[PDB]
């Protein structure tokens, strides 16, 4: 059972150097081939090359970035450097292997986002979203939580601490004037809220943000 | 380089039905007695995972209704029939030579009976006045097709700048799309407007859907 696993810096500033690391586990580096592979803001996956078994790298020609693949055989892990990062080398890196009883990228890691850019990073403002003031209501009630100026990717929203999953609808972050907004909406029964709290639970790492927000009925 | 040509860019399919994706390689990746053009599925927030190998070989796990053929330049990964968890991105990609190279990648839409939106709309929190902004958002959940159209309408004049519009991706059990519209304001320009208003023309209805709040109202 064979397991990859990137980590790495969520944010770097232009001309500095990127380093990434692939953990593996369930199986040595040292029988196999093992590549790293980029996705672009967009749907295009490129290829940027390998180590094989023996140590022995390739790097894509095409490229326009300069990297490094390096390894260490006494963890177990091997490594992709970016010399010089430009504001494209943003993008989200997968380390996967090809074996040489399958010869396909059959084994892949869940990926690591990469942001360059030199804007400095903020935290986000998180306001909770209340019904109308209006009485009335229906059978369910959905509530809201927006997340509204803050940079760089990514940030968690929870609702409840996770207990609170159906009915959530979480929508990805847009960019406008250099900082990123997004919400999330939930449903519940009528009787729920308020009665019961409900609490959006927002986390920003890059800016150490960590915000619980209970969502509170509106007065007059 | 190896270019590879997929088709179509966007597939929307109707549950039960099977999906034909295409791709085509600028030269042959057949050598001798096999093929090289691999298949791959990502869905959202996912890596891509492996469905099919050397052009016609099941990954082991992989349901059977995936399926592939082809060689030269020509290859086909086919879906028969389709289920909802298959919305997603699939990529081919060959290794006949270096440096390897991956196709644009199809995703597929699993066409879905035609659905309206539940509407809701929020006026800006005191928090978010407190800081000289005020946003007005509006929730448009589980609808169907994808496109629809929201205009804003503070004191009844249309507004089109400063709305940022968010989609979810295709829902992997419903089917259905949601999207989140934001119009973002100064405290001062929303204190001197008193309605304000989102309407939805969508596809499902000949009349758009209405929600609005007046400020001075509680």
């Amino acid at each position: 059972e064979v397991q990859l696993q990137e980590s790495g810096p969520g944010l770097a500033k232009p001309s500095q150097t990127l380093s990434l690391t692939c953990s593996v586990t369930g199986s040595s580096i040292t029988s196999d081939y093992w590549n790293w592979i980029r996705k672009f803001p967009g749907n295009k996956l490129e290829y940027m090359g390998y180590i094989s078994y023996s140590g022995s790298t390739y790097y894509n020609p095409s490229l326009k970035s300069q990297i490094s693949i390096t390894r260490d055989t006494s963890k177990n892990h091997y490594y992709l450097q970016l010399n010089s990062v430009t504001t494209e080398d943003t993008a989200t890196y997968y380390c996967a292997r090809q074996g040489l009883r399958n010869w396909y990228f059959d084994v892949w890691g869940t990926g690591t986002t990469v942001t360059v850019s030199s804007a400095k990073t903020t935290a986000p403002s998180v306001y909770p979203l209340a019904p109308v003031c209006g009485g009335t209501t229906g059978s369910s009630v959905t509530l809201g939580c927006l997340v509204k100026g803050y940079f760089p990717e990514p940030v968690t929203l929870t609702w409840n601490s996770g207990s609170l999953s159906s009915g959530v609808h979480t929508f990805p972050a847009l960019l406008q004037s250099g900082l990123y907004t997004l919400s999330s909406s939930v449903t519940v029964t009528s009787n729920t809220w308020p009665s019961q709290t409900i609490t959006c639970n927002v986390a920003h790492p890059a800016s150490s943000t960590k915000v619980d927000k209970k969502i509170e009925p509106r007065v007059p | 380089d190896i270019v590879l040509t997929q088709s179509p860019a966007s597939l929307p399919v109707s549950l039960g039905q099977r999906a034909t994706i295409s791709c085509r390689a600028s030269k042959s990746v057949s050598a001798s007695a096999y093929s090289y053009m691999h298949w791959y599925q990502q869905k959202p927030g996912q890596p891509p995972k492996p469905l099919i190998y050397l052009a016609s070989n099941l990954e082991s796990g992989v349901p059977a209704r995936f399926s592939g053929s082809g060689s030269g330049t020509d290859f086909t990964l086919n879906i028969h029939p389709v289920e909802e968890e298959d919305a997603a991105t699939y990529y081919c990609q060959h290794n006949r030579e270096l440096p390897y190279t991956f196709g644009g990648g199809t995703k597929l839409e699993i066409k879905r009976a035609d659905a309206a939106p539940t509407v809701s709309i929020f006026p800006p929190s005191s928090e978010q006045l407190t800081s000289g902004g005020a946003s007005v958002v509006c929730f448009l959940n589980n609808f169907y097709p994808k496109d629809i159209n929201v205009k804003w309408k503070i004191d009844g004049s249309e507004r089109q700048n400063g709305v940022l519009n968010s989609w979810t991706d295709q829902d992997s059990k419903d089917s259905t799309y949601s999207m989140s519209s934001t119009l973002t304001l100064t405290k001062d320009e929303y204190e001197r407007h008193n309605s304000y208003t989102c309407e939805a023309t969508h596809k499902t209805s000949t009349s758009p859907i209405v929600k609005s709040f007046n400020r001075n109202e509680c």
